[PDB]
């Protein structure tokens, strides 16, 4: 009842962020790990896997995100919240 | 000729500061969002009034300094690739182009309009921006055609592939149709280059057409809505019939200014291949560069690297398509030919001319050629 996994979060500035997560972590959990490492507030973040935008209350395995998958981080336009 | 054009440009009725004031208030920590609200709620007539900018909680009597810091900070947020309005060029990490997947933020078209206004505002009010674009984008601003060579700054790897195709038999080597792959965040979506394109095989017979169609799609078609939104914002301050008095290299200098180049920093961070610093031709090269003025040097830089833009910590941090690439001079080519540049590597191929005047003239023709 706790298992691990490496994923990568790619920025458009070409930077790659290494995260250790569990398959049953929420997307919200991942944004908040991104806030830990990068200081970017969760509400500014969009995460995208293989084209689809990821919803906050779903899990990594809901989207079939596996070991060494890459997710793309994009920031919301300031003033749109 | 640039100087005369500028004066003429600044002498137009459309460029007169309108009576009254334009008031802009922003929080430093929220400059993007605040400036967006402040600037979009006003009409073009309003923003042509005298510009008055104040940061919340900060005294503002030094108007020029406050103004300069405003355009500096704002352009670094607008053009920050995180927001996916603009993204890096293909041959460095400080020059920029429109990000085709900007639509991931549903509201992007308005923000492209806002950026066009910010850039138009900088020009209208004599405030230079840190806004250096790929060559194709200046051309599109000026309503000039783009060619395959313009791809180099947009997608250098795709640029190399198309050249290899043009120069090599593809029959039985590449399974290719008149379609393109539109990447978006891990997904691949297919677009036809011409009607029924994905069902039309590319051959050695028709590949020229394929290349020209690809070039047009990638550089011009795929960013159309974004570009139109941008020009809409821009032309609201700078009428198109006036800004086309400039060519694409002058437009860059008009928007971002002309840097004062440290010649010694430059010399110190230059590589030589096939030559040595002591060689006569290398000395003629630096003689020519030293005696030139700031605009003329900026033009050599546009020729060699794609941009007149100098990195914050100097010529040591010059970038290429594959990472850091120093300004480089190589002995290559014959005395008949002009010097030839490689903007992916910041490398000038300089044949060993035997007298100074032919070299200055060869290099002048090479730099001035469009």
């Amino acid at each position: 009842h706790h298992h691990h996994m490496q994923i990568f979060v790619k920025t458009p500035t070409r930077k790659s962020i290494s995260l250790e997560v569990e398959p049953s972590d929420t997307i919200e959990n991942v944004k908040a790990k991104i806030q830990d490492k990068e200081g970017i507030p969760p509400d500014q973040q969009r995460l995208i896997f293989a084209g689809k935008q990821l919803e906050d209350g779903r899990t990594l395995s809901d989207y079939n995100i596996q070991k060494e998958s890459t997710l793309h981080l994009v920031l919301r336009l300031p003033g749109t919240i | 000729d640039f100087r005369r054009k500028v004066i003429y440009f600044r002498s137009q009725p459309a460029l007169r500061i309108l009576p009254g004031q334009c008031h802009i208030k922003v929080r430093r920590k929220n400059i993007f969002e605040d400036a967006y609200q402040e600037i979009m709620r006003q009409t073009p007539e309003d923003l042509k009034k005298r510009l008055m900018i104040k940061f919340d909680g900060e005294e503002g009597l030094d108007y020029g300094g406050v103004s300069r810091e405003f355009f500096f900070l704002l352009s670094h947020e607008m053009f920050n690739p995180f927001y996916c309005l603009f993204e890096y060029s293909a041959y460095d990490n400080y020059t920029i182009q429109i990000n085709p997947n900007s639509g991931i933020n549903p509201e992007h078209l308005n923000y492209f309009k806002f950026i066009g206004r910010v850039v138009g505002l900088g020009v209208f009010h004599r405030r230079f921006l840190d806004a250096f674009f790929v060559g194709a984008l200046y051309k599109m601003m000026l309503r000039k055609k783009v060619v395959l060579q313009d791809m180099e700054g947009v997608d250098a790897e795709v640029y190399n592939s198309l050249n290899w195709m043009l120069e090599n038999s593809i029959d039985g080597v590449l399974d290719l149709t008149f379609s393109a792959d539109d990447e978006r965040f891990g997904e691949v979506v297919t677009v036809d280059l011409k009607p029924d394109g994905r069902n039309i095989e590319v051959t050695d017979g028709n590949k020229k057409e394929y290349v020209e169609l690809y070039t047009q799609w990638r550089i011009v078609d795929r960013v159309q809505e974004q570009f139109k939104a941008f020009m809409d914002g821009f032309n609201e301050l700078i009428p198109e019939d006036l800004v086309t008095v400039f060519d694409e290299r002058e437009l860059e200098l008009l928007i971002g200014g002309i840097a004062e180049i440290d010649i010694e920093d430059w010399k110190k961070h230059t590589d030589y291949r096939g030559y040595q610093e002591s060689d006569e031709v290398i000395q003629w090269f630096w003689k020519c560069v030293s005696e030139w003025d700031n605009e003329q040097r900026a033009r050599l830089l546009q020729f060699t690297t794609g941009t007149s833009r100098i990195p914050v910590n100097g010529f040591k941090d010059l970038q290429g398509s594959d990472g850091p690439r120093r300004f480089t001079i190589e002995k290559a080519g014959e005395v008949q030919q002009l010097p030839k540049s490689h903007t992916c590597f910041n490398r000038v191929d300089l044949p060993q001319y035997v007298d100074y005047d032919s070299m200055k003239q060869k290099l002048t023709l090479a730099v001035e050629e469009t």
